[PDB]
């Protein structure tokens, strides 16, 4: 339930958290510017815006009964557009995040330099999913093994 | 048971050482030169943080000391340009001076004659050759410058380387990671794995 | 082995122881332880011386 | 109902997700309700430093990435011686070687863007990703941290 | 117051412281006796050894 | 999980919650368990022979 909660907070700190907007830036202022010187540078400034718105829504439805061709095609379909929001984001973070983080299929580019832009939801991503995965494992895993060492004790 | 023886041886050684121791130285040493030692670890914190800011341009980035040199802001207002003269000078200088003088005058006739001494002069080995390795890995170286502041510047250096080629490489980094290897000798569990690690990599 | 540093506690040285112681008375042981060582120282012383 | 408112805003912061703030900190009280949690933390002191270990091995990896022969005429040368062859036869052839070397260097840075009316390009390219890297340092580190803390891979 | 023981120581212891308381012781026885045997001890030893 | 997906979210989901809660609950429990079992029992046995 622990990690289940850390993912409940993660879920709202998902597509829902700066840095990367003009706030924060503013814061720055103071610072502013730067310075000186040179060298180179440039300038610066920042920016702004913021505002926004818111819304609401829701619704759805579808139916028919004769819509069926659309479902038979789209059942086959998937696409990594999310597309939000809450019960979604939670079910999903639970999904992949209990598969093997990994992270949201969304990427997360425009590097340039001296990054917060990445550093936002990448440092966010890997810090979260790392701690919570190593922990969901080393917990449930480790506590169970520890209990084993106990009963054998 | 054893215891013783061883123791014884150781013782013786122781014785011687013681013787030486016583014686013384011148001025011284030891301490005061342990200020130099701990703050050398602070220095490796620094080439750590600045290697992040790879040479070319850049002034937007930065990192707080936190509780020591306020001169770092001066160090970064001309930034890496004078980082081709900040971790490299203060680092090699403070460490060779301070820490070689203490680690060798506290112990430099002492190990005679016991195997833990053979190991502590092995510490003489690692510390000395790795860090002169570091000084040779910046200065050329040778020378330058430084002071303050201024101025710054530067120158160269260168030387050688280249032849043849280787010819030229990434000398600076060589410095970086081997220093953080000193941070590796700072503590424990690491050694733990290694020790049981003998005919156990064979399990791999 | 660290549950076997207690001999130094525990014882040682011386040887072982124890303690045991017783207591014791016075013483205790412781112281012783303390013481031882011383021883050685012583030784040384021883040686020284021788014466 | 009423208212309330007051303041916040201033400045911005200005307005945020205040309600959630409430949510998860409360479930943090549920965290103080019991045990093993504390367990990990306590041994956790200069032990996150062990995480700093691998954090460093990846800092060296990062510069030994697109940055290391064999595979150039040096170485071759050485061778021469040787040359051639021888014888014888047988057958053869022749051878030779070559060369070249040288170269150159350069530087650068730057960036820025713004617008404000560039937005169509970001709405399309936010959707986009491609595994061209495209270097360099803060990149390579953030990335090796990324996937390399996902599941190497 | 118261015282014793218371115062013783316581117171112282317171014041112061340381220881106281315891240781071981308681118861057983031883002693017694034992001290009571000591009581017989002085109850026969010095008695015969004076008598 | 199965390569099949498993969309048409809308809201207030059972549609997902069906074979997604199904998926991750199953594969999670059974993966953490296939591991922590075979893994853990073997390591436990190791702690035993070293014992």
């Amino acid at each position: 339930a622990l990690a289940l909660i850390l993912v409940y907070l993660f879920s709202i700190v998902g597509y829902l958290f700066f840095k990367d907007d003009f706030i924060l830036e503013v814061d720055r202022l103071p610072n502013e510017t730067a310075g000186p010187e040179t060298g180179e540078s440039l300038a610066n400034d920042f920016l702004y815006s913021d505002v926004c718105r818111v819304e609401t829504g829701e619704n759805c439805t579808s139916p028919a009964p004769k819509e069926e061709l659309l479902p038979v095609e789209e059942t086959e379909q998937d696409k990594e557009h999310t597309c939000e929001t809450l019960l979604m984001c939670i079910v999903t973070v639970l999904s992949h995040g209990l598969r093997s983080g990994g992270g949201v299929g969304d990427v997360l580019r425009k590097p340039s330099k001296e990054e917060p832009l990445f550093a936002a939801r990448v440092i966010y991503d890997l810090l979260f999913f790392f701690m919570v995965i190593i922990i969901v494992l080393n917990l449930i895993f480790g506590v169970i093994i520890d209990t084993f060492a106990d009963l054998r004790s | 048971d054893f215891f013783l023886r061883s123791e014884d041886l150781f013782n013786e050684m122781n014785w011687q050482k013681k013787l030486r121791a016583q014686p013384v130285l011148y001025w011284c040493a030891r301490n005061m030169s342990f200020w130099s030692s701990i703050s050398f670890n602070l220095a490796v914190l620094m080439n750590l943080l600045v290697a992040f800011f790879y040479p070319f341009k850049g002034v937007r980035g930065g990192t707080l000391e936190p509780h020591w040199s306020g001169l770092l802001w001066t160090a970064m207002l001309i930034s890496l340009a004078i980082v081709i003269a900040l971790p490299k000078p203060h680092g090699i200088r403070a460490l060779i001076a301070s820490t070689i003088l203490r680690l060798i005058f506290s112990v430099g006739l002492q190990p005679t004659l016991f195997l833990l001494g053979a190991f502590n002069v092995c510490n003489k080995i690692i510390f000395l050759m790795s860090f002169v390795g570091n000084c040779g890995t910046f200065t050329r170286g040778y020378r330058a410058m430084v002071l303050d502041v201024e101025f710054l510047y530067h120158l160269l250096y260168l030387l050688i380387c280249a032849m043849g080629l280787f010819v030229h490489e990434f000398f600076y980094s060589l410095l970086l990671f081997d220093l953080v290897y000193r941070e590796e000798t700072l503590l424990n569990v690491i050694k733990s794995v290694t020790r049981n690690g003998r005919p156990i990599i064979l399990t791999a | 082995e660290k549950q076997k540093k207690e001999e130094i506690l525990k014882t040682t040285c011386f040887i072982c122881g124890l303690e045991r112681d017783k207591f014791d008375n016075k013483t205790v042981t412781f112281e012783e332880h303390i013481k031882e060582e011383h021883n050685m120282w012583h030784y040384l012383c021883f040686i020284v011386l021788v014466k | 109902h009423l208212l309330y408112l007051l303041i916040c805003a201033m400045g911005l912061f200005v307005h945020e997700f205040f309600y959630s703030l409430l949510l998860f900190d409360l479930v943090y009280r549920e965290e103080t309700l019991l045990n093993v949690i504390k367990s990990v933390t306590r041994n956790g002191r200069p032990i996150i430093l062990t995480a700093a270990l691998a954090l460093i091995l990846v800092y060296l990896f990062s510069i030994v990435g697109y940055l290391f022969f064999k595979d150039d005429f040096i170485l071759e040368v050485d061778r021469l011686p040787n040359e051639t062859a021888g014888p014888e036869t047988g057958e053869s052839l022749a051878n030779d070687f070559l060369y070249s070397d040288v170269c150159r260097v350069e530087t650068g840075e730057n960036c820025t863007s713004p617008a404000p009316k560039e937005e169509l390009l970001p709405v399309e390219e936010t959707e986009q990703d491609k595994e061209h890297t495209c270097e360099t340092l803060l990149m390579c580190i953030v990335t090796v941290l990324s996937h390399g803390l996902r599941s190497g891979g | 117051v118261k015282d014793s023981t218371e115062y013783t120581g316581p117171e112282s212891y317171v014041a112061e412281m340381i220881r106281e308381r315891n240781l071981d012781w308681f118861p057983r026885m031883r002693a017694m006796s034992l001290v009571s045997s000591d009581s017989e001890g002085e109850q026969n030893e010095l008695r015969n050894l004076q008598e």
